[PDB]
């Protein structure tokens, strides 16, 4: 079992998940608030 | 001029910068480098200097210059 | 005259070509301790004979190909030498030079082309300026 | 025929010699490295130029050098 | 230098030129390049280990103890 | 005695410590990480078993084990599509109007206005019009619902997992040894009766009692609804029997060898369905009945443990001279004795010719596919029809090319001299340069009497010379042989008289015969050949004779030539041999593979584009009340791709109007794939024109500025090695290239298709 | 007209520019010897040419990476 | 004073734009901060100018945010591998992440700013230059 946790510290395993986890929470930010732009970042909605 | 004059000047800026990298390295690596210290014995064309230590396709000074024409014409 | 069996080969298109009879041409002879198969140089397979080989080649690089990655290195044969044929009929025998394999040290080699230095004091190419001097032959 | 140059930084492996697919390399004695030898280039005029016996070489920077010079029969590798 | 000590390379056309080794042994003869200096970082041809001569030396760390 | 079963026990533990060891198949990898080609390399070889062990028997089982999990990944593929069929496609909607409703599969999430490729497909249904024919095939399998290819996708996901159990077991519990992969009589036996064999008869039996039956209903004109579950036919037997009276006598006929009674549902007919534009269903199950009795009898061909059969080995010592043809006696008195070594040892020359005939097999699929339709509604879904041909042709190349590469590995690395004295390979190795030398000529003569004459007819017509071009109006070259072909096989139906008179429509109506039109569109109809044809054929000619030139001298030079004599030492993989001799850039074998994947991208380029412009303008279109066809690109194949000005204006740039014009609507996602194949073009070429001296002495620069800052890695940056900056730059090329048409392709057949 | 003489100026400035840098690089080869060049300012150049190359490597990457952004973004 | 660009909620061919856009999700909220925020060019597309002394938080607070998100990644990144040098194989650490290195890198970097500058002060973010490899000149 040990191996296997030394395996997910691999260098393509944690890019993969860096990369799915940064992705989620960009993809999210599309569903949550579409339509960001320049000059519009944290300012209420109309 | 508008937002679409901004970006293409960016792209000239791009490849102005590029093809001077190009053509700088090529200049200031002409005497030698890591990969070749005694460049500057084997003068300004040559094709190469074998695939010893990793490989040395396009390593010449002339193959700078080159490489840069294809960073000017685009 | 180089003496010597030709080994047992049905013809081939990677043998010599005219410049063997206009420029130059090399031979290789070996002693094997019996009849075996062997590669020729420029492709094909060829039957080397129980006593003493001579093989006509059109390149000396096809000799030390032969010679030491087969010969030598496969069938154990340490016997080969390699003699350059002119189209006069002069044959000199190029390799071994001394009779001894060049990877072993021998006395009465001379140094050839040897520099002094280590390569990274050679002159620079402006300093030999229309002499005709390349910097590393510069003493 | 091609130049072909040994220095003084040879430490007499004999891996250049080995690596010379037409004999241009020899060993011949010498007291500048522990080995007593260095390498020796006699028939540069057999050279081709393939600077195999570069990527042999151990040492930093190499001992050997290959200076492509004037081309000949021999050298081109013509087997025509 | 001796061996065990930390020194810097001053060989210019030395892949390791201005870099850090470890002297690993010194050779007591009248050879041009006695020392030699074992690397952390492989050159371009995987080597780690190089001959050196003593000014092309540069001691900045003594041996241990 | 001999086929016996022998296998170890439990030869490799099942632990995942090497899992946490990367490299540690290769020895060299195994040490660690030094350089970051060390990242590279470790899977350049991950599958090159053959240098992880020089065991053949451990070589071998990596094979079998390894074939099982490339099943299991199909099996997850194949369960993919029905499943999708089955959950986001508007599959039902299209089996009720089959000529209305374009297939869909794919449905996108609404996040970034990415919902707008969900294109209105028809059915009430919103998503990405498929391309694959897999509602077509489906129908033809007589599935009416989604609730089959549920049931499908689960037995997909079930098959994954049991062979990926497979692979585990006969790798770490069950390998078999060596001797058992070499039982080539038994394999074949086995492969050919009890694979392709029984395999068509269990398909047989399928399409007799399911698919006729459901597709005979279907084109008949009732409801999905009214039609029974396909079980129904067989539990009542009076269902099966109204369809076809046959039926009524059971299994009488076929075991009194009174077959021609079961003449109404194994039919003979040819042509195509006039309802759906597909063979019919009949036909097929004829067909595949023929072929799994063929397969079958095929497979007691070889002798394995009863005396009776043939053997590999006795047939090959046999053929050589003087037991030859008299004029093929050439192959000398050795012939084809000791090639059995090599079937033995060599994995790699067994890969290199299934992998060329699967490029055969591919290209019969691709070119039979079209001119004989063989699903229903198959030959109108222009889309579908264009797709399954580009990408079946596009298969076939890479196959060809991988065998074309296996075939060289061969030669470097399981090649042994011994084994081969005076015998036709060592003949072949003994005569390349007359083999090399005469394809080389005749590349020559076919690049300039086919497209050189291209340049000639641009020439003349823009001198205003229309009468000095090769075209049917001016200097004629009409494919006299090819035109005689079709009239022969028009003629042998009924449509050197009558050599066929059991088929009663033609064959194929590409040779004649007739048209068909289901939809108002045309499913087949007489492709005429002349001049344009003429010089397309023997463009494609040129084009495959120099991919097979390039192929060709890497395999027959791959030990050596008269450049590099030992370039077997070298390996099969290596970048050159130095600048010496002038040069030896790209000798090895692999680069001319590399070479060769260029050609074979070049030649299948235009024979994709041969396909989708003459079928537009000779085939395809819409057939009004009046029998009068107007066909896509209006018949201009004849006068315009005669010169390649036509082929860049009224093939490249007239038919990129609907991808140019894509943007703001369902199909824009084709204009951005096509931009994105431009790109990745482009991008390629960085890697080929260049050399990785520069990279290297560039990344010296940038690893300075790391160091400046105490941020440069343990692991050095290196450039890439010579190799890989090719198989890079192809890689990307190729992929560049291919998206771009396959964007081109899609795009257009989505809009006017 | 105009549009052939802006072309076929800009066109040739191009070829110009890279014959300048092209024969820089001849020159560090052939002319230069650093003795009597001892700590000039163009022997200061050769001496952090690191810096120059990694500073023009770090702004074609700026450039490149968000005018192309910015282009299939849009 | 500018006057090529205009509020959003102002540009004629913006609420056409605004009119003619699908009714969905990306569209409904989007174009009604676009109106309020955003000014328009005259094809009715927001345009982001640089000379207004006005809304520079909507110029300073993209810049920042990204500037601190990347200096935290290479800070986290330098940090990281300044501490596997001393391992005794550090290029093992970097096909292989260390999780108590990395946490711990990650940790410090969110601080990054205040760590690069004290490092600047101190001489430790930067390292001489003859002890730099360098090739010959
Ligand atoms: C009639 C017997 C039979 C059958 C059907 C097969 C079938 C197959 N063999 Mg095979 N083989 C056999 C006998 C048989 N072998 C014998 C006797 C030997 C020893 C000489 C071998 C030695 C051998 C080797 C060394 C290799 C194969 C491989 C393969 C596969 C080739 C890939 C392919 O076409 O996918 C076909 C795709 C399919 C989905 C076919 C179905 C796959 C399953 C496993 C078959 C189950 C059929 C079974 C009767 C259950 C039927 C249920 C129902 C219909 C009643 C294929 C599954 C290759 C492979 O990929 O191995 C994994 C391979 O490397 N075989
Ligand atoms: C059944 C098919 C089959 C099989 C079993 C093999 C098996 C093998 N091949 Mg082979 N090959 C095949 C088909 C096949 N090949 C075909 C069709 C071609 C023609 C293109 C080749 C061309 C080829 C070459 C040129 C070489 C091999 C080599 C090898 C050996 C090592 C495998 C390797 O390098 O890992 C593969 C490792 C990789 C990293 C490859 C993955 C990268 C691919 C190219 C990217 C694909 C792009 C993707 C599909 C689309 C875009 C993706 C997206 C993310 C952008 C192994 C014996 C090598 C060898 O040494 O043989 C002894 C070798 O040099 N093959
Ligand atoms: C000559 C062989 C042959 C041919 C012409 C067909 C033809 C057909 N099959 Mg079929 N099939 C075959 C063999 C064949 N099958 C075998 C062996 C099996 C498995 C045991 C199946 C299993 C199968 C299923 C499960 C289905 C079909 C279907 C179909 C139809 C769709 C079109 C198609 O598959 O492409 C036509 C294919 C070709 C033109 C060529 C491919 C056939 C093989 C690969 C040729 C191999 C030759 C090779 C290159 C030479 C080997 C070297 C030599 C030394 C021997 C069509 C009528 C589908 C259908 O519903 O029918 C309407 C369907 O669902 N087939
Ligand atoms: C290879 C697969 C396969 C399978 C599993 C079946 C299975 C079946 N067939 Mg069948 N059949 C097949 C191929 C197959 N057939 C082929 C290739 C033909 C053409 C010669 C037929 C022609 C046929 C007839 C004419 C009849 C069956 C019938 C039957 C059913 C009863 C037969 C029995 O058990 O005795 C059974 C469901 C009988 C039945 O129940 O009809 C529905 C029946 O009357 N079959
Ligand atoms: C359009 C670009 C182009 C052209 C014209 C060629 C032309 C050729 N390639 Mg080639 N190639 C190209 C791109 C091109 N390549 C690219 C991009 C690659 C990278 C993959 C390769 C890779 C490649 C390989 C690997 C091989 C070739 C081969 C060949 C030759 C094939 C024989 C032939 O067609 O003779 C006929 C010649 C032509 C069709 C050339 C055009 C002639 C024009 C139309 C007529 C000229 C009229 C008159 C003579 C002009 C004289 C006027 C005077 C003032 C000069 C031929 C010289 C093969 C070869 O040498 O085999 C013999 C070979 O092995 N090429
Ligand atoms: C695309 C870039 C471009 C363009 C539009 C022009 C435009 C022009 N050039 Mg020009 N030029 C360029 C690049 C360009 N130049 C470069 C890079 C060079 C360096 C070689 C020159 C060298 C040059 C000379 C020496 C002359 C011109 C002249 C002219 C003018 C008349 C020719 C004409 O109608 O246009 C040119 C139209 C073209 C289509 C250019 C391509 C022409 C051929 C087909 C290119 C291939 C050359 C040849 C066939 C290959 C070798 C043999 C015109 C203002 C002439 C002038 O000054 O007028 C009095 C003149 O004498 N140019
Ligand atoms: C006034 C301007 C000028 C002058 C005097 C020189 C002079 C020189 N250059 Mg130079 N150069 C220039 C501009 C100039 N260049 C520009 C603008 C560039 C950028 C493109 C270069 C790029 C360049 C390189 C890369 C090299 C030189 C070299 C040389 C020297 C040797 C010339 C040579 O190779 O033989 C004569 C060479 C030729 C005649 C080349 C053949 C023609 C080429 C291939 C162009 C193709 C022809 C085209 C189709 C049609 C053109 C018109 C036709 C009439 C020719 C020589 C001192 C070489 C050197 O010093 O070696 C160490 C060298 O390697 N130069
Ligand atoms: C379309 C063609 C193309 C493109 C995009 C590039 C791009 C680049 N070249 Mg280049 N080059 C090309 C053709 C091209 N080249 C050709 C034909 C030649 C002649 C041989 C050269 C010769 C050349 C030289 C000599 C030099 C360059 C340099 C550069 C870089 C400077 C620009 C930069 O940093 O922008 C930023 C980078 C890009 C725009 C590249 C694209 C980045 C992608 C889009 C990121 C996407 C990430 C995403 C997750 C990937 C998906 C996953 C995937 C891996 C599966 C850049 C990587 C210079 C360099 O390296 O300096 C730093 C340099 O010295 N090139
Ligand atoms: C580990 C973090 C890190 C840090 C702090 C730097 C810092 C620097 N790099 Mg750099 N670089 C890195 C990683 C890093 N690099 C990686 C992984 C690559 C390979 C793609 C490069 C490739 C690269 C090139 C080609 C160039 C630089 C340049 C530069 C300098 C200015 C531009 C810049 O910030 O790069 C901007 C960033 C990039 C160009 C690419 C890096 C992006 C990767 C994905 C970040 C990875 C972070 C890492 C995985 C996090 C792990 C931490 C975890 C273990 C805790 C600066 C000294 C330039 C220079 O020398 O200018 C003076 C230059 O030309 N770098
Ligand atoms: C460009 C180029 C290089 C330089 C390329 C190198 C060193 C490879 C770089 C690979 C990178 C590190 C892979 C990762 C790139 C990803 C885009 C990073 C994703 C980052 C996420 C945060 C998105 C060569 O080394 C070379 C060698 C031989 C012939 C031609 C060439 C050649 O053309
Ligand atoms: S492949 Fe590269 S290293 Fe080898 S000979 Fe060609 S240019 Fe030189
Ligand atoms: S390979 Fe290098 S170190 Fe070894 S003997 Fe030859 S020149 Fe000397």
């Amino acid at each position: 079992m040990q191996h296997v946790f030394k395996y997910l510290t691999l260098a393509p395993v944690m890019a993969t998940f860096t990369m799915v986890a940064l992705s989620v929470v960009l993809i999210m930010l599309q569903i949550w608030f579409p339509g960001l732009q320049y000059g519009t970042y944290f300012k209420p909605t109309p | 001029i508008g937002p679409g004059d901004f970006y293409v000047h960016h792209a000239i800026a791009l490849g102005l910068h590029v093809t001077t990298l190009v053509l700088v390295k090529g200049a200031l690596d002409a005497r030698g480098s890591k990969l070749m210290p005694d460049k500057k014995d084997f003068g300004y064309a040559f094709p190469c200097d074998g695939p010893g230590r990793g490989g040395t396709c396009d390593i010449s000074a002339w193959d700078a210059s080159y490489l840069a024409v294809f960073w000017m014409l685009n | 005259t180089l003496e010597g069996q030709t080994p047992i080969f049905g013809g081939g298109t990677g043998g010599l070509l005219t410049k063997a009879e206009r420029e130059e041409k090399y031979v290789i002879t070996w002693t094997s301790p019996k009849e075996q198969v062997f590669e020729m140089p420029t492709g094909g397979s060829a039957i080397m004979r129980q006593g003493k080989n001579k093989l006509e080649i059109a390149r000396k690089e096809y000799g030390i190909a032969l010679g030491g990655q087969q010969l030598r290195a496969k069938f154990k044969i340490n016997d080969y030498k390699i003699y350059r044929v002119y189209p006069n009929g002069e044959t000199q025998m190029i390799h071994p030079a001394d009779g001894v394999f060049p990877e072993k040290v021998n006395q009465g080699r001379p140094k050839v082309r040897y520099v002094d230095r280590n390569i990274g004091s050679n002159p620079s190419p402006a300093k030999l300026k229309f002499s005709g001097v390349q910097p590393y032959d510069a003493p | 025929s091609h130049t072909v140059k040994i220095y003084d930084t040879c430490i007499g492996c004999t891996q250049c010699v080995r690596a010379c697919p037409t004999d241009v390399l020899e060993m011949v004695p010498w007291d500048g490295c522990k080995a007593a030898q260095i390498a020796s280039s006699p028939r540069t005029e057999d050279c081709v130029g393939c600077k195999r016996c570069e990527t042999a070489c151990p040492t930093d920077f190499l001992s050997i050098r290959v200076y492509l010079g004037a081309e000949t029969t021999r050298s081109m590798g013509l087997a025509y | 230098v001796e061996r065990g000590s930390k020194v810097r390379i001053l060989r210019r056309e030395s892949y390791w030129y201005q870099d850090v080794g470890l002297v690993a042994s010194v050779d007591k003869s009248g050879i041009k390049y006695p020392v030699i200096v074992r690397f952390d970082k492989v050159n371009y041809a995987g080597v780690n280990t190089n001959n050196f001569a003593d000014f092309e030396l540069l001691e900045i760390e003594k041996p241990k103890a | 005695q001999k086929v016996r079963v022998v296998v170890d026990n439990d030869p490799v533990p099942t632990s995942p410590e090497l899992w946490a060891k990367p490299g540690h198949f290769d020895r060299t990898l195994a040490r660690g990480p030094k350089t970051t080609t060390w990242i590279w390399n470790l899977h350049a070889n991950a599958h090159d078993f053959d240098t992880h062990t020089s065991d053949l028997e451990d070589i071998s089982r990596k094979i079998f084990a390894a074939h099982f999990g490339h099943l299991a990944v199909i099996f997850i593929w194949l369960s993919g599509m029905y499943f999708h069929g089955a959950k986001f496609s508007n599959f039902e909607a299209w089996m009720a109007n089959p000529t209305g409703v374009k297939p869909s599969a794919q449905v996108v999430w609404s996040l970034v206005g990415q919902d707008i490729l969900n294109a209105d497909v028809g059915g009430g249904f919103h998503g990405i019009q498929i391309t694959s024919g897999l509602f077509q095939l489906w129908r033809a399998a007589g599935i009416t619902n989604t609730f089959q290819l549920y049931c499908t996708a689960i037995g997909g996901l079930v098959m994954a997992a049991i062979m990926l159990f497979a692979g585990w077991f006969h790798y770490h519990k069950r390998a078999p040894k060596l001797e058992w992969f070499q039982n080539w009589e038994a394999m074949m036996n086995h492969h050919l009766a009890g694979l392709l064999g029984l395999g068509c008869l269990g398909w047989a039996g399928h399409q007799i009692h399911v698919a006729l039956p459901v597709n005979k209903l279907l084109d008949a004109g009732v409801a999905i609804k009214d039609i029974p579950l396909p079980h129904e036919f067989i539990l009542n037997t009076s269902l099966m029997a109204e369809l076809y009276p046959s039926f009524a006598k059971g299994l009488v006929p076929f075991f009194t060898l009174q077959w021609g009674q079961y003449a109404d549902f194994l039919t003979f007919k040819g042509g195509l369905n006039p309802v759906t534009g597909g063979l019919w269903l009949s036909d097929t199950a004829h067909h595949h009945l023929a072929l799994a009795v063929l397969f079958i009898v095929a497979g007691h061909f070889y002798r394995t443990n009863w005396g009776i059969g043939h053997s590999f080995k006795e047939m090959l010592d046999d053929a050589k001279s003087p037991n030859m043809l008299p004029f093929l006696n050439f192959i000398g008195p050795v012939g084809h004795e000791g090639l059995d070594k090599i079937f033995e040892t060599s994995w790699h020359a067994n890969l290199s010719i299934h992998l060329v005939q699967f490029g055969t097999a591919s290209l019969l699929v691709a070119h039979h596919m079209y001119a004989m339709p063989p699903y229903p509604y198959l030959a109108t879904d222009y889309a579908t029809a264009l797709s399954l041909f580009t990408h079946h042709v596009w298969i076939a190349g890479f196959c060809i090319v991988g065998g074309a590469a296996h075939a060289a590995i061969f030669m470097v690395r399981d090649y042994d001299p011994a084994h081969h004295v005076n015998n036709i390979l060592d003949r072949t190795l003994r005569h390349r340069d007359v083999i090399i030398s005469h394809l080389a000529w005749v590349c020559q003569f076919l690049g300039f009497h086919s497209f050189a004459m291209y340049c000639h007819n641009d020439t003349m017509r823009a001198f205003g010379r229309p009468q000095d071009m090769f075209s049917d109006t001016g200097i004629q070259l009409q494919p006299i042989f090819a035109q005689w072909i079709q009239h022969i096989h028009t003629a042998a139906v009924g449509a050197l008289g009558t050599t066929a008179p059991g088929i009663g429509a033609p064959v194929s109506y590409a040779w004649g015969g007739g048209m068909v039109a289901v939809g108002g569109k045309v499913a087949m109809m007489p492709i005429a050949l002349g001049t344009a044809d003429f010089l397309i054929h023997h463009i494609h000619a040129f084009t495959i004779h120099v991919t097979v030139l390039v192929l060709f001298k890497g395999v027959l030079f791959a030990r050596g030539s008269r450049l590099v004599p030992d370039k077997a030492n070298l390996g099969f993989r290596f970048p050159c041999d130095g600048p010496g001799r002038g040069g030896t850039c790209q000798v090895s074998a692999w680069d001319h593979v590399f070479l060769g994947l260029f050609w074979m991208y070049n030649s299948l380029s235009m024979v994709v584009f041969h396909f989708s412009w003459k079928m537009q303008s000779d085939v395809w279109g819409t057939v009004d009340s009046d029998g009068i066809v107007t066909h896509l690109t209006g018949g201009n194949f004849a006068t315009s791709s005669i010169t390649n000005n036509g082929w860049l204006r009224d093939f490249l740039w007239a038919q990129s109007a609907q991808v140019i014009q894509s943007y703001n609507s369902s199909l824009s996602a084709y204009g951005l794939m096509f931009l994105a194949g431009h790109f990745i073009f482009g991008f390629s070429l960085m890697f080929l024109f260049s050399g990785r001296g520069y990279w290297q002495e560039l990344i010296e620069s940038i690893v300075w500025a790391h160091n400046k800052l105490k941020v440069a890695p343990a692991i050095q940056p290196r450039a890439l090695s010579i190799v890989h900056g090719r198989a890079v730059g192809v890689a990307h090329y190729l992929l560049g290239g291919i998206v771009t048409t396959w964007a081109f392709f899609l795009a257009r057949m989505s809009a006017i298709g | 007209t105009q549009a052939a003489l802006y072309t076929h100026h800009q066109y040739i400035a191009g070829f110009l520019m890279v014959g300048a840098f092209s024969h820089a690089g001849i020159f560090w080869i052939r002319d230069y010897d650093p003795e009597q060049n001892k700590g000039n300012v163009l022997d200061r150049m050769l001496r952090h040419k690191e810096a120059i190359i990694s500073h023009l490597s770090w702004v074609s990457l700026f450039l490149g990476f968000h005018t192309l952004g910015l282009y299939v973004h849009n | 004073a500018n006057s090529t660009l205009v509020p959003c909620s102002k540009s004629p061919a913006f609420q056409a734009r605004m009119k003619n856009a699908p009714d969905t999700y990306y569209f409904n909220k989007p174009f009604k901060a676009y109106a309020k925020y955003e000014l328009c060019g005259t094809d009715g597309l927001p345009h982001l100018p640089l000379d207004r002394l006005d809304r520079a938080t909507d110029v300073l607070v993209p810049i920042g945010l990204f500037l601190y998100v990347a200096g935290f990644i290479g800070w986290s990144g330098r940090s990281y591998l300044r501490a596997t040098k001393s391992a005794s194989d550090p290029e093992m650490k970097e096909i292989f992440i260390d999780l108590p290195l990395a946490l711990q890198s990650i940790s410090k970097a969110v601080l990054w700013p205040l760590l690069a500058l004290q490092e600047f002060l101190s001489g430790d973010l930067t390292a001489r230059d003859e002890e730099i490899p360098i090739s010959p000149r």
